[PDB]
């Protein structure tokens, strides 16, 4: 049992040692900040450059944020990283492929390895794994299918594991609103995909982090549950684009390219990546996996547990979450 | 010109007040009071090394020298009596030169080991040297050296630092009552201690290090742990004994570092017992810090306060309210005890009792169950009759005050009870309530002494409470009082010497058991830190919840364990045998997620069906005022004017069983004391 | 009178050592405590005296139900009648 | 030294406002009432034989025991006659004392500093905004009851992308060492 | 009014309602000097100190951890009560214990025992 | 032992306790000694005078060196 | 500009009214300063300011009233310059011992 030894805030104990795999990403910043604000110790395992977790160093007290260099393909290195861990958080996953890492390798195999190591190390009390909202075995997107398989194998190997399924997350370092704003500023228009009639439930990233913190603080009510996380109201892609354009105070402009030609445009990247030995530019917008995910709606199923069941209301996406887009005005 | 330290002068009679001049300003002083105290009244303090207010007078250090007019030589302030119209001066060049020379002579052989000396910043030699002595040293020859002495597991001795003030030689003679320490030798090199290897052993032996001005005698458990300036001192009281002696707890951070006495003329002048002084060590061992539940396998699993309270409430609701019993521990504040009583009563049970309370105890008279004479009255007493009590092992400060009275005026003290060793030449009258009845009937020379001796005192031990014939015992004692004029309109000599801190407050709140089979005919047991409740009596198929701070004896039987705060971590009201009620103060943070006793009682009540009407300690003390208003007058003694002679007697004869030793160790009596490693060492060595 | 223990679980008197208002309560508590404790032994009849508290009588019945009555302006007979009423109201 | 214009002032100054005077080698001292401080400083600045025409500084001292805890001290200098003088008054938290910005223009920043550190407000200050502490500071740091480490501390909050202010949670608490000797009195 | 000064002093409202203890620190038992007595202190009962996980230091979170013992020294209990009432926090004054002077004599040190 | 392991974790080099136990006692003819720390009094510790009537070696309490009387 | 202490309750009331006027006129500037237009409710902000003034009625000393108004004007300038069922007892009990 974790024991709290302080009032709270910075320079406390909170009795939690959380190893946050994938803490250098978009959500890693917020989850590590929340954990360090709790007063807990955060082990940040970083893959490559030594300056990747640099910012994560400043959000915790002295010695609370510990960066560890590892090899994701090294079981011994993963075990060494998870040696002092008390709870484990998994955020590892990339929106695209690379000649080294495919969708299956970056999500399913890594989730299986993390679950196996957590099961072997009996000191782990909580295992919170993050996937996508549309992660289903029948989902058209390969990445969504891989995340669904990863969540299934995490449940199978480690029943004492909570699975969060947030929808698309917007924030200062998001990968949808920022590319849309950059495209709008550079070319004066943004490409809608299948006339933008599909619907999503974008969710605020600090809200997702607070949801994860509440899941960690649960008194044993969510040991083996899956929590679907979404925004207050359903936004169509066109509505989200209009909100973005209103926030930047620019005139909206759309082309609404059809799905077949969009898939044709995004197709050559995969074959080129599998062929050439040098890396290709990452697809910020023209991503075949993003197209495949956009083929079907990604909203809450009304059956699985949501923000209301967890205990925190989602934030409306007009003014608090989109305040970062002001820097994009003029 | 206020007196030094705000001191109040005691005039034997207003007629006797001579006018003595100190530094030009005249003051009124009693006749026999000395020059040092004359200047103390005037408001100026004089350096002193071999003078203690409680101890006798000796001119060992010769440093309290002042210039009195019409006198060729400087006179010792601590010894010269004050005469009418005497012109005393302390700031003259003669006095300053005398002080400087005496300081130089004191420091000419003092070792240069202040940095390793544990008296850094609290050494009278250092402060008086920096205030009155010179800033240089003319001595550069060979010093003197003394080998160290082994004086027990409490007093570490570095005899090179001793200035031979004989303050501890006459302390063991006068206050402690055991004559082992002595000044043996002659000349510049004279040693102090025992000729043979004799570890000093006494209840007050801890005070020897306190009065040593230099770091010659120091607390061994606190050998080199910390300095003085680091420690923050909180003024609190002690719970190991029922004296309620005032203490100061010095702590450095989250842990208690030492315990020292503090002045309270009504309870303990400046002294402290070994158990009280060294009980701090047990506060860091075997300390419960998490609510726990005993699973089916018999091992404890740590759970949340919510889960623990929920399971306790469910089990309490499951059983019928008739077989529900509540036991208050040896140490417990009135807030926790009243909260426990209210919770159990609202659960439908009337079986709440405190530790050390008999089945049939007439707790309806405070004059019946407290020390009516008070400690000052014990000072004023002339003859003592100690029945069923051994003050040397319980209420060591009361024993010290009895010894002081015996020394001050020859008191014919008679003792009835088990064989024991005293230090004030007692007379062993007998070992039997039958002998007590003989004294009551009046066919006894000690009854004759009590009858023809003014100001008599009869002290009944609180171990009589556990007896079945306590009503007959108290009837006999009341007969003694009636036929010896012990209870007078201006003097009350009846006293009951309680031996537990929570006993007085428990009796005030009315925590008395209702049946003999109460503990062994109950299905739900609530042990409020009761580690001496005879766990084998409780049936095996009984749900036991132990609300405590140290895991000593009841944890192995409890089904649920609740961690709380000790006396040094909570603000709680206690009452002493004298009748004075006083509050402890929070010195150090609580250990783990342990809440207050009354706090967890109220939370458990709210979790259960019946919620206690109070949410703050202010409302708790309001409820305490409602039930017994004598516990809401902090540091105030409330006399009980109703006589104890109104209590009826139900047993017509006393039992033949002799008085037993209720306290067998004095070094392992409470939970903290038993958990104290240094006190265990003291029990092993000094017994 | 001899059946206080039938309903009352614990009786309490609270007064002052030398208050004028509590003067009438002291004789009552003396004599009546003697005679009742002669009658019913198991009943606690606790007596408490403070510096300035108003003279009052508390009766605690089962399930921890407390009823208090002020005795500041009642004579001995009135206090006895009030105690009998408290016993009967249990 | 140079106790000439001090004695001359006590000889010539009106006796109505001289509450008390101190003749010391540590500095000649005048203590007056807050009502007449402006008039007293105007007399000293303008008189031809006590020309303290330069204001050295204004200081505040906190005395929690006294009814009027704050003590406002004015150190002035006379370069023409080469001597320093001291004029002080007593003020509490709420009462406003007269300002001497009109006489000595340098007094504005010292009076703002006194406001900042203690809370003694001035009557005729052109402005009385805080000068030394952080924007939005809530307490008065130089009061004795004010804790040494303050009430709040700042840090960078990544989600807010700004430096936020939070209640103090500092590690390695201040260790107050009680060195005072019982024989010093 | 008892509390206006505190409510306008800028102290955070959460710290303006807390029980404090007003007491005169007693003389140290280690030494007999009486120059550190007669002063009165406000005892902010702030015991929330823990151990720093990295270096084992004594952390704290209460701003009033040491100010009452370090900076706030009052001339008298009346002054301390006035300060506490001005600043609004609840207070409880602890009675100070005072030594009692009695006549002592070296002649009584050498007393004569009675006849055998 | 416990104290050494509490302040040090190397447990590979020799702790100061072992070195100071390994240095032999210093035999002196006189009954009293002057313990200074090293050959230069100004670079050692405050002077400590040690009594040597007890048969066992006496620790200096500064730079503890265990002086022993000759006869 | 700072003014001498108010010698009358009517003068203190007039100063309070002037300060409330200043707050009301400076409210729309705070709108562009902070940009919380979604759930600001300028009317609710005015109501909250009035509620603060109304909870500060227990004060009766004109000096305290003037000091409070001075600090309120200072706070206004700072804001303009952009410087930011289990009963209550059981929740605190489950949280920590110090409550
Ligand atoms: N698009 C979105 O924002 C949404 C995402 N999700 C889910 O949440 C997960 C986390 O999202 P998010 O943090 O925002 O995205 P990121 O891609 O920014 O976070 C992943 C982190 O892991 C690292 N990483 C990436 N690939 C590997 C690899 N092969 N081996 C080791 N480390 C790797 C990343 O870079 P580095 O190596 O430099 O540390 C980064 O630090 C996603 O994978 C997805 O399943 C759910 C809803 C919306
Ligand atoms: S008592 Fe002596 S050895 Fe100890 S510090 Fe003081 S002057 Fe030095
Ligand atoms: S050991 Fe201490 S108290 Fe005893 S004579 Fe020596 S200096 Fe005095
Ligand atoms: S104190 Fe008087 S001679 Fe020592
Ligand atoms: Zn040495």
């Amino acid at each position: 049992h974790l024991v709290r030894k302080g009032t709270g805030g910075r320079s406390s104990v909170s009795g939690i040692i959380a190893t946050v795999f994938g803490a250098t990403g978009f959500l890693g910043r917020y989850v590590v900040q929340q954990l360090a604000k709790m007063g807990s110790q955060v082990l940040v395992p970083f893959r490559g450059s030594e300056d990747c977790p640099r910012h994560l160093k400043l959000m915790g007290d002295l010695g609370q944020i510990v960066p560890m260099k590892y090899n994701p393909r090294d079981e011994s290195s993963v075990k060494a990283v998870m040696a002092k861990a008390n709870v484990v958080i998994n955020l590892i996953g990339r929106d695209y492929e690379t000649r080294n890492y495919s969708f299956e390798e970056v999500h399913y195999h890594m989730a299986e390895n993390l679950a196996k190591i957590s099961r072997e190390h009996g000191g782990i009390l909580r295992f919170i794994q993050v996937s996508c909202l549309g992660a289903s075995p029948s989902s058209p997107s390969r990445m969504l299918r891989a995340k669904a398989a990863a969540e299934e194998v995490v449940l199978r190997e480690l029943p004492e594991a909570t699975i969060l399924k947030p929808a698309v997350m917007i924030g200062t370092e998001d990968r949808i609103l920022n590319p849309w704003a950059h495209f709008a500023k550079k070319y004066g228009f943004i490409p809608l995909f299948g006339n933008g009639s599909t619907k999503i439930q974008p969710v605020y990233v600090v809200d997702v982090a607070a949801a994860l913190t509440t899941v960690l603080k649960d008194d044993g009510t969510s040991m083996g549950k899956t929590y679907e996380l979404g925004g207050p109201e359903i936004f169509t892609v066109h509505d989200l684009a209009e909100l973005m354009y209103e926030t930047i105070r620019e005139w909206p402009r759309y082309v609404k390219v059809p799905f077949p030609i969009a898939k044709a445009l995004a197709t050559p990247r995969e074959i080129l990546l599998n062929k050439v030995p040098f890396p290709l530019p990452t697809p910020e917008i023209l991503n075949l996996d993003k197209i495949q995910a956009l083929t079907t709606d990604t909203i809450v199923s009304e059956n699985a547990l949501t923000f209301n069941d967890l205990g925190i209301i989602p934030h409306k996406l007009k003014g608090y979450p989109v305040e970062f887009l002001i820097s994009y005005r003029k | 010109r206020s007196p030094l330290a705000g001191a109040r002068v005691h005039f034997a009679n207003p007629d006797d007040a001579i006018e003595v001049f100190v530094d030009g300003y005249p003051v009124k002083i009693p006749k026999g009071m000395t020059v040092l105290q004359a200047c103390e009244v005037a408001g100026v303090d004089i350096p002193r090394f071999c003078y203690h207010s409680r101890l006798s007078i000796a001119g060992n250090c010769r440093m309290c020298l002042v210039e009195v007019e019409k006198s060729p030589k400087p006179v010792a302030s601590c010894a010269m009596p004050a005469l009418p119209g005497m012109k005393i001066k302390t700031d003259t060049p003669v006095a300053k030169k005398a002080r400087e020379g005496v300081m130089e002579f004191l420091l000419m052989n003092h070792p240069l080991d202040c940095p390793i000396c544990d008296q850094g910043g609290e050494c009278d030699l250092q402060d008086q040297s920096m205030a009155f002595g010179s800033d240089r040293g003319r001595f550069t020859e060979v010093k003197r050296s003394v080998v160290d002495k082994n004086l027990g597991p409490l007093v570490k001795t570095v005899m090179t630092r001793c200035i031979q003030c004989t303050r501890c030689v006459r302390f063991a003679t006068e206050v402690a009552g055991v004559q082992d320490l002595g000044m043996l030798g002659r000349g510049s090199g004279e040693e102090i201690g025992t000729y043979v290897e004799k570890l000093l052993t006494s209840e007050l032996s801890g005070n020897v290090i306190d009065i040593c001005p230099v770091g010659a005698l120091t607390s061994k458990p606190f050998a080199f742990k910390a300095r003085n300036w680091e420690l923050k001192g909180t003024e609190t009281i002690d719970v190991t004994d029922a004296v309620g002696s005032n203490i100061r707890i010095d702590s450095r951070g989250p842990e208690v570092m030492r315990i020292v006495p503090r002045l309270n003329e009504d309870i303990n002048e400046e002294w402290i017992s070994d158990k009280t002084r060294f009980c701090y060590d047990g506060l860091k061992r075997q300390r419960l810090n998490d609510p726990m539940i005993r699973g089916p396998d018999g091992r404890f699993k740590a759970v949340n306060w919510r889960d623990a309270l929920s399971v306790i409430a469910d089990i309490a609701h499951q059983v019928k309210p008739e077989e529900i019993v509540g036991v208050a521990g040896k140490l417990s504040d009135a807030e926790s005890m009243i909260a426990l009583k209210d919770f159990l009563n609202r659960m439908g049970s009337n079986d709440v009792w405190g530790e050390g309370i008999g089945v049939n105890t007439n707790a309806d008279f405070r004059s019946g169950y407290i020390m009516n004479t008070s400690i000052a009255g014990l000072e004023k007493a002339d003859v003592f009759l100690l029945v069923g009590t051994q003050p040397r092992v319980e209420a060591a400060m009361v024993n010290a005050r009895i010894r002081k009275t015996v020394r001050s005026n020859q008191a014919k003290v008679g003792y009835i009870g088990p064989a024991t060793d005293f230090n004030y030449d007692h007379k062993h009258l007998g070992t039997d309530p039958q002998t007590l009845v003989e004294i009551a009937e009046g066919r006894h020379p000690f009854f004759k002494t009590l009858s023809d001796a003014k100001n008599p005192v009869i002290i009944v031990g609180a171990g009589v409470f556990e007896r079945k014939d306590q009503d007959a015992i108290f009837a006999a004692v009341e007969t003694i009082a009636q036929k010896a004029n012990v209870v007078r309109p201006d003097w009350n000599g009846l006293n009951v010497l309680l031996l537990h801190a929570a006993q007085a407050a428990a009796l005030d709140l009315g925590l008395v058991p209702q049946s003999e089979k109460s503990l062994e005919s109950a299905k739900f047991v609530y042990l409020m830190g009761a580690d001496d409740v005879n766990l084998d009596k409780i049936p095996d198929d009984a749900f036991v919840v132990y609300q405590g701070h140290h895991g000593d004896k009841s944890v192995y039987r409890a089904n649920v364990i609740l961690p709380t705060a000790a006396f040094s971590e909570k603000e709680g009201t206690y009452q002493n045998t004298e009748g004075c009620t006083q509050q402890t103060l929070p010195a150090v943070p609580t250990v783990g997620d342990s809440r207050d006793d009354w706090k967890i009682i109220r939370a458990l009540s709210e979790v259960a069906g019946v919620r206690l009407p109070y949410d703050t300690i202010g409302a708790v003390r309001a409820r305490i005022r409602n039930v017994a208003p004598n516990l809401v007058n902090v540091d105030e003694r409330e006399p009980a004017t109703l006589p104890s002679s109104l209590r009826p007697s139900f047993t017509q004869k006393v039992d033949t069983t002799p008085f037993g030793t209720v306290i067998e160790n004095f070094y392992m009596t409470d939970a903290i004391t038993r958990a104290s490693k240094i006190m265990a060492q003291c029990s092993a060595t000094l017994l | 009178r001899g059946q206080l223990s039938k309903n009352i679980k614990e009786l309490r008197f609270l007064m002052c050592q030398s208050s004028s208002a509590s003067a009438s309560a002291r004789a009552f508590v003396e004599k009546n405590y003697k005679e009742l404790k002669t009658l019913n032994p198991k009943l606690p009849i606790l007596i408490r005296e403070c510096s300035g508290v108003e003279p009052q009588l508390w009766a605690r019945y089962d399930l921890g139900v407390e009823k208090a009555i002020k005795l500041e302006g009642l004579s001995e007979a009135q206090i006895s009648k009030a105690l009998e009423d408290l016993a009967k109201a249990g | 030294d140079n106790q000439f214009i001090f004695k001359y002032s006590w000889e010539t100054l009106p006796k109505k406002w001289v509450k008390k005077m101190e003749r010391s080698e540590h500095g000649n001292r005048f203590d007056t009432k807050t009502d007449y401080l402006f008039q007293l400083l105007c007399f000293l600045k303008l008189h031809t034989y006590t020309r303290v025409q330069v204001l050295i500084d204004i200081c505040g001292v906190d005395y929690p025991s006294r009814k009027r805890r704050f003590e406002v001290v004015y150190n002035l200098l006379s370069t023409r006659y080469n001597s320093r003088i001291r004029v002080q008054t007593s003020a509490d938290e709420v009462t406003r004392i007269s300002s001497v910005v009109s006489l000595f223009p340098s007094a504005g920043w010292w009076e703002r500093e006194v406001w900042d550190m203690f809370g003694v407000s001035f009557i005729n200050h052109p402005d009385l905004r805080r000068i030394l502490t952080d924007y939005g500071f809530e307490g008065h740091p130089l009061r004795k009851d004010f804790p040494l480490s303050g009430y709040v501390e700042v840090r960078y909050d990544d989600p807010e992308k700004r430096v936020v202010s939070e209640p103090i949670e500092m590690t390695q608490e201040f260790r107050y060492f009680d060195f005072a000797s019982p024989w010093e009195q | 009014k008892p509390g206006e000064i505190g409510m306008v002093s800028g102290i955070p409202q959460e710290h303006l309602r807390r029980r404090v203890v007003i007491y005169s620190p007693a003389r140290t038992a280690s030494q007999q000097g009486s120059g550190k007595v007669g002063r009165w202190k406000i005892n902010f009962l702030s015991t929330q100190k823990w151990e720093n996980p990295l270096m084992g230091w004594t952390s704290t979170g209460d701003p009033y951890a040491h100010v009452g013992d370090s900076a706030l020294t009052f001339d008298s209990a009346e002054a301390a009560k006035a300060f506490a009432e001005k600043h609004g926090w609840e207070y409880s004054v602890k009675k100070r214990h005072t030594p009692l002077l009695k006549v002592k004599s070296y002649a009584d040190n050498f007393k004569w025992k009675g006849f055998p | 032992s416990n104290h050494t392991a509490k302040w040090m974790q190397d447990t590979s080099k020799k702790s100061p306790m072992e070195l100071i136990n390994e240095v032999p006692p210093i035999k002196v003819e006189g009954r009293i000694v002057a313990c200074e720390g090293d050959t230069n009094p100004a670079l050692g510790h405050p002077i400590e005078f040690i009594c040597l009537d007890l048969p066992e070696p006496a620790v200096c309490k500064y730079c503890g060196l265990r002086y022993v009387q000759d006869h | 500009k700072v003014l001498p202490n108010s010698a009358s309750v009517e003068e203190a009331r007039q100063r309070v009214f002037d300060f409330f006027r200043a707050t009301c006129r400076s409210l729309p500037s705070v709108m562009e300063i902070y940009n919380l237009y979604d759930v600001t409710s300028v009317a609710q902000l005015r109501s909250t300011v009035a509620s603060e003034i109304r909870k500060n009625i227990g004060v009766s000393d004109p000096k305290v009233i003037d000091m409070l108004l001075f600090k309120g004007m200072e706070e206004l300038m700072n804001v303009v310059n952009h410087s930011k069922a289990i009963s209550p007892f059981l929740k605190n009990f489950y949280s920590s011992n110090y409550f």
